């Protein structure tokens, strides 16, 4: 019967609910309020990346922490050496309506996928020195949102169709799908151990996925608009998004709540994207206003700015050591920051 | 590079071989104009740009009319089904007994799990079609949602039912599939050449996927002109034009497309043509105020309707009639895109 | 997969003028730097000219700069070498090598069979020494061969820019470790290379029969591209 | 003296609006940061060269009307043909390149971007100033203080002029080169161009690609206006410098003879005037054809 | 006024 | 819609069995994580230039 399905859940939301709540001694904030405040953030350009000619929406940074991948609408997506500028290859995209990027943990691969619904596979260490596509991964119907690495055979996309899907890259068939989620799924991000990750939805609903079994193992629901961002704490037992309401929120995973929230009365816009720091004392976030922020992220006051950009800041990546920030963003630059 | 080593210097001049590869790229790709294509419920059928495509010369090899038979069959049973959901719904017996039990077996079956018309349903299928309830129903095909070629299907099922059965090109035109994802069309004129990008088929939300093409020439839109007394089932009694009209005054007012022309396009003139005769304009739309029996009044009605929604009243809303027939569709594009940029032009020389 | 073959050696009158030509096949052509190296009769081997990725650069060596001429046809893939006012010190055997020069590649990967060039009859620059000659020792035991350099290799980027060779008897030569440490592409993890800035020493344990042969160190901080003398390793 | 006062007080007044204008343009391109490109590139060479004409060139002239002698000296003689020439070649030449990067923007509408086109149109400003000043040169050079013999006083007054009583052919050659790389050249071309603008205009406006004629009346209207207002830039550059260049060209060939005379006097006055009225009906007809150019102008202002 | 130096002059 | 009704209260009922612990020992955990690896933060305490990859 529905009526007693409909009333059944209810019935656990108002137990779980219930459950949030026994378990809450204290707020983030009132534990954090005896420490030291970071104090002003000022971070200058070290350098600035030419050559795309259209509006970047996609960049990640590799393992090395000096090579970075970025894609733009123009149809290229572009390898670059930090320290020197210098521009390592030009990958030539097939549809140039692309909205994610992803660079192989190892450095051999990367991936691109945007409106065309595929994930395409490029090698970079191919011994003919061109950069070839490796494999075209086609089973979703929605958008491709984002996708990361998980090994060098294996990688997990999100979709516009509500749901995520773990592949195969050798055999080019999705090992696993979680179908969890109502709305469109736009950001991911693979925890360090990479044995879980979270994603997050049009339905301003952030789920938990083990990448084993297949199954979700948590939700959560404290964002009232589209989550655009999302990215695991450096612990890997916290993680934080962004939303088009102005709000970022850290959600735990072992208290199962939303402990805090980042917002500013002036903040009005939406937050492209959202990353820590390698302490995971900052996260930076990305916003529509064109400038970026810092935030303290354990008394969740505002910090610095990155006021650079003059269109949207589309991506912000932060390196695997730490030394420095990239931003790219809808004016066709790159930034990188210390 | 004094301070640089041999190798760095190697790396350098790659990274400049590089760039000036991306230049001459960027060169080439800016001699192209991007026009969208917004997807209505004329744009989801999808016959228009079909029959558009066979006046540039495209045809269709067996192969590809081999992939159209399945979509064929497909469509007799979509019809007929969703014709007897009608019948249920406007409380319409059918004359014949035996057609009740057809009319079950028919309900029966599923659309996508066939890929052979089967020899008892070729029957079932004429028979109910043979049903006077059953003509007097898709007589009355504006109530409900049905496909615009029943009729020329449900005629001719003897050639479709033979094993041996190739589709004509008229039977590949009218095959009504929805699209998985952005298709693009690349046409040349005069030296310059546009790439339409049909988003029709993308069914996702257009909140995070419309700002791609927030720089383009022109968003080109397509409405039809005999849909102004066909009211939707899956709609609680609302007027299609009315739905049509909601979607480019939305469209219209997004801020990304400022700066982007519009264009829209009347379909189905023949269509209204026949329906005005027996459908008047002022039932559905009570401002209407012409001679109640002229397709050219009802028209510039609905031509006006559309129009009004402009909320710039400095901004040209190009406009033209096609007939499905039309030789001078990809003229008028480029006119339009020619003032477009004429107007861009002289906004730019502050001219105006 | 990827084949270069050079065409154009003989038996040359000297004073004469004769043109070498090697044909690529299987990869990027356009997107690889050249270099011309030749190996006298019984010598060693030395770097003769180098031509850049969009012919942007060339570099001739010191001996041949002026009498020698390089160049590429990149869309027929070929690269040619002419050669005018052949001297008896030109009887060599002349290798194609691809190269190419971004972050992280490796030089000197590939290199061609050779032909064959018969004539009738060390200023200002790093020269890069191996005191030795032959080393023969019974398979299972480590080796190290040594190599010392005029002044340090190692670079401000933090690179020290030394490539170790081997050429098999009947072979040509083939890369084994490119900037003093790096491995290239389908060498046996047994080869392993560790040196200071001018001191340097590729060490072969558990040697195997396939290992005998001449070693050659190579520097590239610099042009001249100078070679080393090779070290010789034989069956006891 | 209240007629000689009337000179700088009505030459004065048109100086300052000028001035005024002009300076207005050069606010607007630095200010906003994006209003930088090839349109606003030509723009700002005209208003740069009206500039320098205005500040320049009247002063001399008034004191010419109210000074019996040259204050400049020898070597100011020198140097002020030098600026007045260069001025005057700025002015009229960039006034071309506009006419013609108007003509491909209107009627060509095809491949505007053009590459480099920021730097090719920089460059032909450049290119522009580089003739101004070798015409400036010979005039520099020939211009000394020279003796003249007025006929009615029958004073023989040391003024600066621009060649020496020497020759009798130099004075007339030059005029007549002066009048022809001036006026007739540079007019021509605006003719040709702007006549192509306005036929294309008018025919754009009755060819719009639109069913409904009521929807898109304003913007005919607009269309038919734009054409006229192109017509009457054609007309205003040849009035006004069409009797300056008479003027010249007469004192030019009666060069020996000094005419003082009250139709002569007014005749000056009034060309002189004409001429300086062109530097300010530049920027203000564009100030009256666009209204977002207006808003600039009074956020400027 | 002995001499006029606006009946002789330059081009403007 | 039995189907899709069973799947949300069979997954809502699986996800209310997860184990919770108080919301003051992740506050202290998050915390104790922050202090434990602040000095290996570059963009928090700024590295001395010679040290910085970037402008060197």
């Amino acid at each position: 019967e529905l009526d007693q399905l409909r009333q059944e859940a209810e019935q656990l939301k108002n137990q779980i609910r219930d459950a949030r709540k026994a378990c809450a001694d204290a707020t983030l904030s009132q534990i954090t309020n005896n420490i030291d405040p970071v104090g002003r953030i000022q971070m200058r350009t070290r350098r600035t990346l030419r050559g795309h000619l259209a509006k970047i929406y996609a960049m990640h940074w590799g393992t090395d922490s000096r090579l970075l991948v970025s894609a733009s609408q123009d149809g290229k997506l572009i390898i670059w050496d930090s320290y020197t500028t210098n521009k390592v290859h030009a990958i030539p995209l097939r549809s140039s309506w692309v909205m994610t990027c992803a660079y192989a943990p190892s450095g051999n691969y990367v991936a691109c996928g945007g409106l065309d619904n595929i994930c395409s596979i490029y090698n970079l260490k191919t011994r003919e020195g061109n950069v070839r596509v490796s494999r075209e991964l086609a089973g979703h119907t929605g958008y491709l949102s984002c996708c990361r690495f998980l090994d060098d055979n294996q990688i997990v996309t999100s979709s516009g169709d509500t749901t995520c899907a773990l592949w195969d890259i050798e055999t080019g068939q999705q090992t696993t799908t979680f179908t969890g989620h109502t709305g469109d799924v736009m950001s991911l991000s693979l925890a360090p151990d990479t044995r879980l990750f979270v994603s997050g939805a049009c339905d301003a609903s952030a789920k938990l996925w083990d990448v084993r079994e297949g199954m979700c193992r948590q939700t959560f629901t404290g964002h009232e608009s589209d989550i655009n961002a999302i990215c695991f704490f450096p612990n890997g037992n916290a993680f934080a998004t962004g939303s088009d309401d102005a709000t970022c929120r850290l959600f735990d995973l072992r208290a199962d709540q939303e402990l805090m929230t980042y917002s500013h009365d002036n903040i009005i816009c939406g937050i492209t994207s959202v990353s820590f720091s390698k302490s995971g004392r900052l996260l930076l976030a990305g916003y529509d206003d064109f400038n970026c922020n810092v935030w303290d992220a354990l008394k969740a006051d505002r910090a610095g700015v990155l006021a650079g950009h003059d269109n949207r800041v589309s991506c912000l990546g932060v390196t695997d050591d730490g030394m420095a920030v990239a931003t790219g963003s809808w004016d066709s630059f790159l930034k990188i920051w210390n | 590079g004094c301070t640089l080593s041999a190798e760095d210097k190697a790396a350098v001049e790659r990274s400049k071989m590089i760039d000036r590869n991306l230049r001459e790229d960027g060169e080439k790709a800016r001699r192209e104009l991007k026009l969208l294509l917004l997807g209505t419920g004329e744009s989801g059928k999808s016959t228009f740009i079909k029959q558009m495509r066979i006046i540039h010369g495209s045809g269709y090899s067996d192969e590809d009319k081999r992939g159209f038979t399945k979509l064929v069959y497909q469509n007799i049973f979509t019809a007929m089904q969703a014709m007897i959901r009608a019948m249920d719904t406007l409380k319409i017996p059918y004359k014949y007994e035996h057609n009740k039990a057809h009319a079950q077996l028919v309900r029966e079956v599923d659309v996508e799990k066939v890929s052979a018309f089967e020899n008892p349903y070729v029957d079932a299928i004429k028979s109910l079609w043979n049903d006077p309830g059953i003509q007097e129903c898709y007589d009355r095909r504006r109530e409900y949602q049905l496909s615009d070629s029943t009729k020329y299907y449900l005629n001719d099922l003897d050639r479709v039912a033979d094993p041996a059965y190739l589709p004509t090109q008229q039977d590949v035109l009218r095959v009504q599939v929805p699209t998985t994802g952005i298709i693009e069309y690349p046409f040349d004129l005069q030296s310059v050449i546009f790439r339409m990008v049909d988003v029709g088929g993308l069914r996702s939300e257009r909140r995070k996927w419309i700002h791609c093409f927030e720089n383009v020439t022109s968003i080109m839109f397509l409405v039809a002109l005999s849909e102004y007394d066909q009211v939707l089932v899956e709609s609680d009694n609302e007027n299609r034009m009315e739905e049509s009209k909601a979607l480019f005054r939305t469209i219209i007012t997004y801020p990304w497309f400022q700066n982007s022309s519009v264009i829209l396009f009347l379909n189905k003139k023949d269509l209204l043509e026949e329906k005005i005769m027996y459908s008047h304009l002022v039932d559905y739309f009570p401002e209407y105020d012409g001679p109640q029996r002229d397709a050219q009044a009802a028209r510039e009605f609905i031509l006006k309707m559309f129009v009004d929604l402009n909320p710039d009243s400095d901004k040209i809303i190009y406009s033209h009639f096609t007939c499905a027939t039309d030789t001078e569709n990809i003229r008028f594009v480029f006119a339009a895109v020619k003032d477009t940029i004429l107007q861009l032009n002289l906004k730019e020389y502050n001219l105006v | 997969d990827v084949q270069l073959v050079e065409s154009g050696g003989g038996l040359v009158q000297p004073g004469g003028s004769r043109k070498l030509s090697c044909s690529a096949s299987g990869f990027a052509f356009s997107s690889f730097g050249m270099h011309w190296v030749r190996q006298a009769p019984e010598k060693g081997l030395e770097w003769v000219a180098y031509i850049s990725s969009g012919s942007g650069t060339i570099y001739y060596a010191d001996t041949v700069k002026g009498r020698f001429t390089i160049s590429r046809d990149d869309p027929k893939n070929t690269l040619f070498l002419q050669m005018t006012s052949l001297r008896s010190e030109d009887t060599a055997m002349y290798y194609c090598v691809r190269s190419i020069y971004y972050y992280g590649s490796s030089p000197f990967d590939f290199w061609g069979q050779g032909t064959t060039l018969t004539v009738s009859s060390g200023g200002s620059d790093i020269v890069m020494t191996q005191a030795t000659s032959s080393v023969p020792v019974t398979p299972g035991e480590s080796v190290s061969i040594s190599c010392r350099s005029s002044k340090s290799l190692l670079h401000s980027n933090g690179n020290t820019y030394l490539y170790w060779f081997l050429q098999r008897p009947g072979q040509s030569p083939q890369l084994l470790i490119y900037r003093m440490s790096n491995l290239a592409s389908g060498v046996p993890d047994r080869f392993s290379g560790s040196g200071s800035g001018t001191a340097f020493t590729l060490t072969i344990s558990r040697l195997e029969a396939e290992d005998v042969g001449v070693y050659y160190c190579m520097q590239h901080l610099e042009y001249p591209l100078t070679f080393g003398a090779g070290t010789k390793l034989e069956l006891k | 003296p209240g007629i000689l006062y009337v000179i700088p007080a009505v030459y004065g007044v048109i100086i300052l609006i000028g001035l005024i204008g002009n300076i207005t343009l050069i606010k607007i391109f630095c200010t906003v940061k994006s209003m930088r490109n090839v349109p606003n590139l030509f723009i700002s060479s005209l208003a740069l060269g009206d500039l320098l004409l205005l500040i320049t060139c009247a002063p001399v002239d008034a004191s010419r009307y109210l000074a019996d002698r040259w204050l400049f000296g020898r070597i100011g003689c020198k140097l002020i043909p030098f600026i007045q020439l260069t001025s005057v070649g700025v002015s009229v030449f960039t006034l071309t390149a506009l006419s013609a990067d108007r003509y491909k923007a209107i009627v060509r509408p095809m491949d505007i971007q053009a590459s480099h086109a920021l730097m090719k149109a920089c460059l032909k400003a450049a290119f522009i100033w580089i003739i101004s000043m070798l015409l400036a040169i010979p005039e520099a050079v020939f211009s000394d203080l020279h003796p003249f013999h007025e006929e009615s006083t029958n004073q023989t007054f040391i003024s600066c002029a621009p060649y020496p009583h020497s020759n009798e052919l130099h004075p007339k050659i030059h005029s007549m080169a002066s009048f022809l790389v001036f006026y007739v050249i540079p007019l021509s071309i605006i003719s040709v161009y702007y006549y192509f603008i306005a036929k294309n205009l008018i025919q754009s406006a009755y060819n719009l690609p639109v069913e409904g004629n009521i929807h898109v009346k304003k913007q005919i209207e607009s269309r038919k206006r734009l054409a006229k207002t192109v017509l009457v830039f054609v007309g205003l550059f040849a009035f006004c410098w069409l009797p300056n260049h008479v003027i010249y060209l007469y004192r030019s060939y009666h060069y020996s003879e000094v005419d003082t005379s009250m139709l002569h006097f007014v005749t000056s006055i009034c060309a002189r005037l004409l001429a300086f009225t062109n530097s300010c009906v530049n920027p203000f007809a564009l100030y009256l054809l666009s209204k977002s150019f207006r808003k600039q102008f009074n956020t400027q202002l | 006024p002995r001499g006029n130096h606006w009946a002789v002059g330059h081009l403007m | 819609s039995i189907a899709q009704a069973r799947k949300l209260v069979e997954q809502l009922k699986m996800e209310a069995n997860i184990d919770r612990i108080k919301v003051s020992k992740a506050a202290a955990d998050l915390m104790a994580y922050c202090e434990a690896h602040a000095k290996e933060d570059p963009l928090l305490t700024p590295v001395p230039a010679s040290e910085n990859p970037f402008r060197e």
